[PDB]
DNA sequence: TTTTTT
């Protein structure tokens, strides 16, 4: 009763066939019991083992009893000779899409065709590559062929028959183990494939990163788990050669043992804060303890009195020209004493220079002769003020009407009271609060203060640009800030370890501003710390940043809200960089308090009287008897994301020098710029014959010079693109085989062309 | 070997979710009757046409060009019941090319050809009627009463035609490069679908299934535009539209009744990208990440002049690509140097189809004097072209010129994606460093979905 | 039948200097002696000599000089209206003149010495000094003196300042000054110059606002300093009766200036003005006006002073600061001008001989010595270092070591060298400079004076003569090899030094004392009476006997470079360091923090494993930098205090065109240029000349991360010498400061 | 500017 499935192609002949008899147990049949039936079924010898033979979207009958007919279809069977009409009236494709090996040949066409669906299992849903894939791992011990032929050398399917039918992937053991191999094989990638897509779906979810991040991580976390070097390895351990699955020669994988062992070792890096700050961050701190602590903050500080209440401001506040010359005034009264002379970048750096300035006992400061008084005590705070039509004009102050500016949002002790009685709570309270709010003109209407490199940083000021999908409640957001600063909290009692942060007590501070929610996040760098430098704090807020986008409660919250899981932008913390107050407008939005109450504020109404102190929301702020203070100087410097440094590993152990080695083929700043000019002059007047003759006497001139980025502007300009003011430049960077990429930029002072923006024109080889 | 390996075993979900998308039965009611194709075929304007919905399922396939989508469409065809089309003839044809090189395809054709489009069909006015949607929240049944009045002059011809074709044996409709379609065929195909069932009362329509249309295409690399031509003015007027996949996703009413956050695959990896810099600029092109400096640094390696490209001399056997039709007859020019109908139309017009009399592409960018590739069933050099007409083939090596002021990034990310290596690549001026109107707006949307924990990723 | 009186010089001036009829290669000069007699009373006298040509080449050195530019030089300088600052064109010139007039005044009319008894004959006849003579009677009047005062703003335009800037790099901003004055003497003629001569009898002060005018105040008067005196003169050159007005101090003898902000264009100035109200009216002979000062040449000088070479014929001592001590370097200014004629320090190297004789002296000194150092001169290549000592990279201890020095070795070699080459001088009365050396030499112990005379007039005198510097380190040479021989026999061990001084060590147990003595006593006993066998053998004889100073007794040493070296004496805590260089304020305090930080460290003798002991070292180094580098911050302000003295020789920043407007500032800088490194604005670090701006000074913060840097780069160098010279070597002690606290400036 | 369906 033994039923075989055969295909033919025409007497008939029969090149693929599966033998297999009804299960007498229900719940029987074990691997290495199927495995002993079929090694039965396929006779060692040659042909099957029964008496009587049955033989007969899916990819793809006659009785034989009689001894003539068992005879001959075991002859047709074993050998490949083509079953006469008679016997069974009386009861290149191939070659091509099925392998050019004979493993594939005949194991494949079995299993692919006559064996997949009617065992079911996985392998009944995968394609013909994946099995032939499958197959090619399915690596049994080859004995030669005893006729020698080779698999190309069938033309009919009277050879095909023949090398199937006589082949020893037939009728034995390799018959017998390649259908269960299959199943165990797609068994054991789909347990560690699984896992790791588990891992990543998690990961993706709740990733909660910059748009730019999620790319190199979705792309590296794959090549990690599916690379050339794990999938080989995956696929080597599960690769068998014993097709007895008792001693088969596949042992668990070294893929799923190796990311877990790498990167997804470290998936859960950026998984959790706590893991985020000891491999991302590596903090720099130098204690300063005695008379040094109380030198340190007033050298690096603004002033004790410069955010202190005064009735009238003090200080040089002019546009872009008249503080260009009123600052080469000063400087007229200060060169005679020692100040070298400097014959909105310029201005802005000037200006925040003579702030900086430190007074020298007695002796009035230096800022002195712009600002015109005595009593002025440096360091000092700087403003941009943006006016209508336009013009920054830059002011530079010693004390300022900061009461006035705050008034309209100061509430009495006896209104916050009042309120924290009928609302005895922290949520709905701060909304019942909240609910409840020429240059020297626009001095008080827009301000942005500038940030100072050579002063030290004593809060926290994160601008936090939210983008929105619809319109919000109130209500939504302003547990999302309470959310936020629980995260904030738990990010600063990570970056400064001995502090004492209570997330409970600790006085966040925020304000608010179709489009965006503007939103200004400042907190107090705990005591006894005191951060210095622009990287710094852009590493704190990338900590921050990446430590809220981890709290389940904010993403819940917001997260329905926000198209770009970006809160917090860090480059306002550049030298020179502007970043608009508190209580100040944009010439559109006053940026007005928004009061999260801490869940045990023991202090309400100071906790409102203190977002209308200026030291709150001052990068440079006095600090708020120090015995000692620690300077965290540094948190690690260019924070190559913790995947792309992994990005950056591989990118060389995988794909495979900079600029200044580079140069050391070529002998090496302006000699070797010229020669690569003289190359420029012969192809100029080729390319653009308008101007060809031209930059044939010109001299190159550095003017930005960077580590992969040497421009020369090449100072005797007319624009060769859009021929009508412009400057030529010329480029030195890596070229596409580690060469040097130098290129012709014509920079154009006119509309046409990007005013003020670089533009390249031809790149040459060198 | 192991190449195949993420597909192979990524590909499963994606089948084991196809399998109940086209095996769900709908109640009694909803499915379409024939008195309501009957109706159609009675009514003359489309605008008495009853507010009628059509069920119907998506499945979602996306990514890059070479992301390897069509390893799942052929698993797909070797287990699954499906009608295999292609949005272009010579997509139909590469996808043909590539399901036969592992098992046996029947022929595949154009989706055009499976609801029936003829000749006559061509060159008909295909956006004539208005239409005032009683939406916000647009109805999934107002919208589909948009594209049958968008589809009036095809629609009514199909159905009063109709009342053996291919959808009568199948629910699972794979069209491929489906960007390349306009959003008003989506709905046309579902209700061709139906109407085909009606007429033969095929056994699907009697086991109450619906389509399901598995739309594999690059949603960041392929744009459909209409064409409308004014009789009078002579003018004819190229805008850009809404293709069946930017339709699928941006749409709140399709993404909720199609569920298509568990009904979006997104194919992640390229496999021709050796260089670690070309697979990053496309990374920051098909994606919508902030341009930087260094890739403008890198981009800067490309740049050659414009009097390099275009002289014939330079760059033998680089195709150059041009944003105008008139730019390439001029190139081609330079590197070849190196009565009843006018009279009865005249009548009626109340009073440039050189272009509206043949297939566009050759017809416009044509100088007829030879020195190639077969276009109809009109031969092209395939030297130069358009680069709308760039995104349909891949190409070996490019020279792209830029037209300043009409830089579109997404022009931009489509030529210079069309070659496997960045060694063979030159361009006119940096898009990255020139004023550059980019609309990333679909970008976010695949961001968001490579955000979600319902969508497959396979690498 | 010649004239005879008795009086003391109290200064020698040139008043002409002339080329007589039938002339052509000898010219006379015609000499100011200010005579005083007892009691204080002084009488103006004159003398005349003749130099020849030859002894004028002598004395410069070379042939190029002549007597017609002699001449020349010597009738611009007649008039200072039409050109005053004469010796500015050839400065070299009038040294050896001055040199040559003084030789031919010895010569010719006999020995002369300042402030010291003399008998003076004269010729009425003709009218001046025929013979000088030593007196041996007479308690010589006190030289008196007079204080002065003097202030002047000369408009100096500061563009031709920075053009005369550029053509000689490097030049002293005195001298651009001093140039801007030759060049336009009319901007001499308004300045608002103040002069106060205060003296013991009446004191005297003027005021002007334009020099030429009349003063706005007055006080005393001229004639009180002054006694104006015509004087008749009958020379060999002049048969013509020729009178000559000189200004004879009365009351006081020479002049006290402070050397704090002397300004020589002040003095100047007043001295042109009273040339030219004294010799307005005519009937008389017009004196020199020439002036010699480290002011007067591009490169400068490194001790101040102002040459008195013709009018007013008074000597005037800048005595800088030392306000404490000031009666002691007025008195060394005085010894300094008595001794050596007045020569010192304007003639230079000629004091001692010409120029040109050495080349015969060293010549005739290699002869008398022994063979072996005849040959040991021939054979000296700059710093041979023939002799067993420690490599650079080691340390010792705990052994008894010691530092021996002998005073004065060089000059006093030189000496010795001298007389023996003197029997080779042309001229046996042309050995009188030679009498001035030895009386430096054997006077050098008793008064300091004479030592920073010889510690100057040497190492210029081996610069007119390169081949004497192969000679004394020759002797030298032959010094270090019999202190090694006899070193073994005391039990000494040559470790280290530089010739006359030495340190070593001794061969005996470490922890007895009361024998120490004895041997370290002994051994300076028997290594000072070998070397002085040595010399004497050599020929060499010192005036001044020899003597070997203890300069201190230590237990531990340690040596990183060839000239540094720290010693510690553990039982007393007496220490030494030398070879850091103190560059200003700040390397002070870094060398006071590394022989802390090298007291603390080799206290720590406690018994441990050498590999222990490495880094418990490194800890406490690295422990004192932070605690350097945090007190840096508070002084932070003070750029006086990181201030570097570059020296004229040695690559300096660019001056600012604002440091050429200091007025009366730009005088001061004779030597050293003090530089503070500013960073104005950002990335960009300048250097601004400290003492060219007024004070109080307002600068941007001063770049302590660029002089922190140097200053730690030499203390790791000590520390790396230390730290691989006690315990295993192989580690160089580096603080990272561009990390750790560099946040604290930058 | 702008392809594509028979
Ligand atoms: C070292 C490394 N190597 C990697 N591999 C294999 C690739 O980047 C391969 C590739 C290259 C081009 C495309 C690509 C193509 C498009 F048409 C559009 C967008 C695209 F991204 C996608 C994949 S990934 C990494 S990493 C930085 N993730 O560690
Ligand atoms: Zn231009």
């Amino acid at each position: 009763p033994v039923e075989v499935t055969a295909l033919y192609a025409t007497p008939v002949y029969i090149f693929s066939y599966d033998a297999y008899t009804h299960d007498g147990r229900a719940d029987g049949p074990t691997e290495q019991d199927r495995f002993e039936e079929s090694r039965a079924l396929y006779q060692a010898s040659g042909g099957l083992n029964g008496d009587s033979f049955r033989v007969t979207r899916g990819r793809t009958v006659c009785r034989f009893e009689r001894a003539d007919d068992v005879a001959a279809l075991q002859d047709a069977l074993a050998h490949g000779t083509p079953l006469q009409p008679d016997h069974i009236a009386a009861t290149f494709w191939f070659l091509s899409k099925f392998g050019p090996d004979e493993k594939s040949l005949v194991l494949t066409t079995r299993y692919y065709l006559l064996q997949a669906q009617r065992l079911g299992g996985a392998g009944a849903t995968y394609d013909l590559q994946a099995i032939k894939d499958i197959c090619a791992t399915y690596a049994i011990p080859h004995a030669p062929r005893p006729d020698t032929v080779s698999a190309a050398s069938l033309t009919s399917f009277a050879a095909i028959t023949r090398f199937c039918c006589t082949s020893q992937y037939a009728r034995g053991a390799a018959a017998a183990g390649f259908p269960l191999y299959v199943e165990r094989r797609i068994a054991a990638d789909v347990r560690e494939t699984s896992a790791l897509e588990k891992f990543i779906t998690h990961d993706r979810s709740c990733l909660r990163v910059s748009d730019r991040e999620f790319i190199t991580y979705i792309y590296l976390a794959h090549f990690e788990c599916f690379s050339p070097p794990r999938l080989a390895t995956h696929l080597r351990a599960v690769t068998t050669h014993d097709p007895n699955p008792a001693a088969s020669t596949e042992q668990p994988s070294p893929l799923g043992r190796e990311a877990v062992e790498q990167f997804f070792c470290h998936v859960r890096a950026q998984l959790n804060i706590g893991e985020y700050v000891k491999h991302n961050v590596t903090p720099r701190e130098t204690v300063l303890d005695g008379d040094t602590a109380k030198a340190y903050l007033r050298a690096r500080t603004y002033a004790p009195g410069a955010l202190t209440p005064a009735p009238a401001y003090c200080g040089a506040v002019d546009s872009a020209t008249k503080m260009m010359g009123r600052l080469a005034d000063a400087e007229k009264l200060l060169v005679p004493r020692g100040w070298p002379a400097f014959a909105t970048c310029g201005i802005v750096k000037r200006l925040l220079r003579l702030a900086a300035t430190e007074q020298q006992g007695p002796t009035p400061p230096a800022i002195a002769a712009l600002i015109r008084n005595a009593a002025v005590q440096t360091p000092l705070p700087v403003y941009r003020i943006s006016m209508v039509p336009t013009g920054q004009a830059f002011a530079a102050l010693a004390w300022d009407d900061w009461a006035r500016i705050t008034r309209d949002a100061r509430l009495a002790e006896a209104v916050v009271s009042a309120e924290a009685a009928a609302h005895p709570d922290h949520g709905a309270l701060g909304r019942r609060l909240t609910d409840r709010i020429d240059a020297g003109g626009q001095m008080y209407v827009n301000r942005n203060e500038i940030f100072n490199g050579a002063l030290a940083i004593t809060n926290i000021i994160l601008d936090l640009d939210i983008a929105l999908k619809e319109p919000v409640p109130f209500r939504r957001l302003h547990e999302a800030l309470g959310h936020f600063r629980r995260g904030a909290l738990a990010a600063v009692q990570l970056l400064f370890p001995a502090a004492r942060v209570d997330p409970d007590a600790y006085p966040c501070y925020f304000f608010k501003s179709t489009d965006k929610i503007g939103l200004r996040v400042c907190m107090p760098v705990p005591a006894p710390y005191v951060v210095h430098g622009s990287l710094t704090m852009r590493g704190v807020a990338r900590v921050i940043q990446q430590a809220v986008l981890l709290d389940r409660d904010f993403v819940e919250a917001i997260g329905s809200y926000v198209k770009n899981f970006l809160l917090i932008d860090t480059g306002v913390y550049a030298h020179g960089h502007s970043l608009r107050l508190p209580y100040f407008a944009k010439i559109c939005g006053r940026l007005l308090p928004v009061f999260v109450i801490p869940p045990a504020c023991k202090d309400v109404p100071a906790f409102v009287a203190a977002h209308a102190d200026p030291r709150r929301f001052h990068f440079h702020a006095p600090p708020t008897s120090p015995r000692e203070i620690r300077v965290l100087h540094s948190l690690g410097g260019d924070y190559v994301s913790f995947f792309e440094r992994k990005a950056s590993r591989n990118a060389l152990e995988h794909f495979g020098e900079t600029l200044t080695e580079v140069l050391g083929r070529y002998n090496v700043v302006e000699g070797f710029a010229s020669e690569l000019l003289g190359r420029i002059v012969a192809c100029i007047e080729t390319h653009f014959p308008e101007h060809a003759g031209e930059y044939q006497a010109v001299s190159v001139r550095r003017a930005v010079s960077k580590d992969d980025w040497v421009l020369l502007q090449l100072v005797p300009l007319s624009c060769l693109r859009f021929k009508h003011t412009a400057r030529t430049f010329v480029a030195l960077s890596v070229g596409a085989n580690n060469r040097l990429c130098v290129s012709l930029c014509q920079q154009c002072f006119a509309a046409k062309c990007d005013s003020n923006r670089l533009h390249t024109l031809f790149t040459i080889d060198a | 070997a192991f190449l195949n390996f993420t597909s192979m075993h990524g590909v499963q979900p994606i089948l084991k979710r196809i399998r109940e998308l086209s095996q769900q039965q709908l109640d009694g009611a909803q499915v379409p009757h024939l008195q309501w194709f009957r109706d159609v075929a009675a009514l003359e304007s489309p605008a008495g046409l009853p507010l009628r919905e059509f069920p119907f399922a998506v499945y979602l396939i996306t990514g890059n060009a070479g992301s390897g989508k069509s390893t799942c469409v052929q698993t797909i065809n070797e287990v699954l019941d499906c009608v295999v089309t292609g949005a272009t003839r010579i997509a139909a044809q590469n996808m043909y090319a590539k399901l036969s090189g592992a098992f046996l395809s029947r022929p595949i054709n154009t989706i055009f050809h499976e609801f029936g489009f003829r000749g006559n069909h061509v060159q008909a006015q295909l956006g004539q009627y208005p239409y005032t949607l009683t939406s916000n929240p647009a109805s999934l049944e107002d919208l589909q009463r948009r594209d049958l009045t968008y589809y009036w002059e095809v629609i009514l011809d199909l159905t009063k035609r109709a009342l053996l074709p291919a959808f009568t044996r199948s629910n699972v409709i794979v069209i491929d490069e489906a960007g390349l379609l306009g959003r008003h065929l989506l709905t046309a195909v579902v209700y061709c679908w139906w109407m085909i069932n009606a007429l033969y009362h095929t056994p699907q329509y009697a086991a109450r299934l619906r389509p399901v249309l598995v739309c594999v295409g690059s949603p960041t690399q392929t744009a459909s535009l209409e064409s409308t031509f004014e009789h009078q003015k002579l003018r004819c007027s190229v805008r850009q539209s809404e293709n069946v996949l930017t339709y699928l996703i941006c749409n709140r009413t399709l993404r909720e009744y199609a569920r298509l956050s568990y009904s979006w695959a997104i194919f992640i990896n390229n496999k021709r990208c050796v260089e670690h810099e070309f697979g990053n600029l496309m990374k920051v092109l098909e994606y919508g990440l902030p341009i930087t400096e260094e890739h403008m640094q890198f981009v800067d390696r490309f740049v050659v002049p414009e009097n390099y490209i275009t002289n014939p001399a330079n760059l033998p056997g680089w195709t150059r690509l041009f944003s105008s039709h008139k730019e390439v007859s001029a190139y081609m020019a330079k590197l070849h140097a190196y009565v009843k109908e006018f009279d009865e139309y005249r009548r009626l017009t109340h009073q440039a189809n050189a272009s509206r009399i043949t297939n566009y592409s050759q017809s416009q960018d044509q100088d007829v004097t030879y020195v190639i590739a077969v276009t109809a069933r009109g031969i092209s050099s395939k030297l130069a072209m358009t680069i709308t007409r760039s995104q349909g083939l891949s190409l070996d090596k490019v020279a792209i010129c830029f037209t300043p002021g009409n830089l579109r990034l997404n022009s931009a990310y489509v030529a210079m994606s069309r070659t496997t290596s960045s060694e063979f690549l030159r361009m006119n001026l940096n898009p990255l460093r020139e004023r550059h109107e980019r609309d990333d707006v679909i970008s976010e949307h695949i961001l968001s979905a490579l955000r979600d924990p319902n969508v497959v990723i396979v690498y | 039948d010649i004239v005879w009186v008795e009086e003391s010089v109290s200064a020698i001036t040139l008043y002409a200097v002339w080329l007589p009829p039938r002339a052509r290669e000898y010219f006379h000069a015609l000499v100011y002696f200010v005579c005083r007699n007892a009691a204080g009373e002084g009488r103006a006298r004159f003398a005349e000599v003749s130099v020849t040509a030859t002894e004028l080449r002598d004395f410069y050195g070379s042939a190029d000089v002549s007597v017609q530019a002699v001449v020349a030089a010597a009738r611009a300088a007649t008039t200072p209206a039409a050109s005053p600052l004469e010796p500015l064109e050839n400065p070299t010139l009038w040294r050896a003149l001055y040199a040559c007039v003084l030789a031919a005044l010895e010569r010719q009319t006999g020995p002369v010495a300042l402030f010291a008894p003399l008998r003076i004959g004269s010729d009425p006849r003709t009218g001046l000094v025929v013979k000088v003579e030593r007196a041996s009677w007479g308690p010589p009047a006190a030289p008196r003196a007079a204080l002065l005062v003097a202030e002047a703003n000369i408009d100096i335009d500061p563009m031709a300042l920075a053009a005369r800037v550029a053509e000689h790099p490097d030049a002293r901003l005195a001298w651009a000054r001093l140039a801007a004055i030759r060049d336009t003497p009319q901007c001499a003629s308004a300045a608002s110059l103040t002069v106060n001569i205060t003296t013991g009898t009446a004191l005297f002060a003027r005021e002007y606002q334009t020099l030429a005018f009349p003063p706005i105040k007055k006080e005393g008067a001229f004639g009180d300093l002054v006694e104006v005196c015509e004087v008749g003169l009958r020379p060999r050159g002049h048969p013509q009766r020729v009178t000559a007005r000189v200004l004879l101090p009365r009351d006081y003898d020479y002049f006290v200036s402070a050397g704090e902000k002397f300004s020589a264009p002040a003095l100047v100035a007043l001295f042109r003005q009273w040339h030219t109200t004294v010799h307005a009216a005519p009937g008389a002979l017009a004196p020199v006006f020439a002036f010699l000062g480290p002011e007067f040449e591009v490169r400068g000088g490194p001790v101040p002073y102002f040459a008195v070479l013709g009018f007013p014929g008074w000597p005037t001592f800048t005595v800088p600061a030392t306000a404490e001590s000031a009666r002691d370097l007025v008195r060394g200014a005085a010894a300094a001008y008595a001794a050596l004629l007045g020569a010192w320090p304007a003639v230079g190297a000629r004091v001692v001989l010409p120029p040109r004789a050495w080349p015969g002296v060293a010549s005739a000194a290699a002869g008398c010595l022994l063979p072996a150092v005849r040959e040991a001169v021939a054979r000296w290549h700059p710093a041979t270092k023939i002799i067993q000592l420690l490599d650079p990279p080691a340390a010792v201890g705990p052994v008894w070591t010691a530092r021996f020095c002998f005073p004065g070795l060089r000059a006093q070699l030189l000496a010795a060298l001298a007389d023996l080459g003197g029997s080779g001088l042309a001229d046996p009365h042309g050995r009188t400079g030679l009498a001035r050396l030895d009386a430096l030499v054997v006077a050098a112990p008793s008064e300091p004076w004479a030592g920073a005379v010889l510690e100057r007039l040497v190492p210029d005198t081996c610069n007119a003569c390169p081949a004497l510097r192969q000679l004394l380190g020759g002797v030298m040479a032959a010094v270090c090899l019999q202190i090694e021989e006899t070193a073994s026999s005391v039990k000494f061990a040559v470790c280290g030094g530089d010739g006359g001084a030495f340190w070593g060590v001794f061969n005996v147990d470490p922890q007895d004392a009361d024998a120490a003595s004895g041997v370290i006593e002994d051994a300076r006993r028997a290594i000072e009476t070998a070397v002085g066998a040595v010399l004497r053998a050599n020929a060499v004889r010192l005036r001044h006997p020899l003597c070997l100073a203890l300069e201190g007794v230590y237990t531990h040493a340690v040596a990183w470079s060839q000239a540094g070296v720290w010693f510690w004496n553990s039982r007393d805590n007496t220490d030494h360091l030398g070879g850091f260089p103190l560059r200003g304020p700040a390397y002070t305090t870094a060398a006071g923090v590394v022989r802390d930080t090298l007291r603390r460290v080799l206290g720590l003798t406690t018994a441990c494993v050498p590999e222990e002991d490495a880094l418990t070292a490194r800890g406490l180094m690295e422990d004192a930098c932070d605690r350097l580098i945090l007190d840096a911050f508070n002084k932070r302000l003070d750029a006086e205090y990181w201030s570097v003295r570059v020296s004229p020789f040695e690559a300096s920043d660019p001056l600012p065109p604002t440091a050429f407007r200091g007025g009366a500032l730009l005088d001061a800088e004779h030597y050293w240029r003090r530089v503070v490194r500013v960073c104005p604005g950002g990335g960009e670090s300048v250097g601004v000349p400290v003492d060219l701006y007024p004070r109080p000074l307002v600068l941007p913060p001063v770049d302590c991360a660029h002089h922190l840097r140097e200053i730690l780069r030499e203390i790791e160098l000590v520390f790396t010498g230390v730290l691989a010279g006690v315990w295993g070597e192989g580690g160089k002690f580096v603080y990272p400061f561009d990390d750790k606290m560099s946040f604290l400036f930058a």
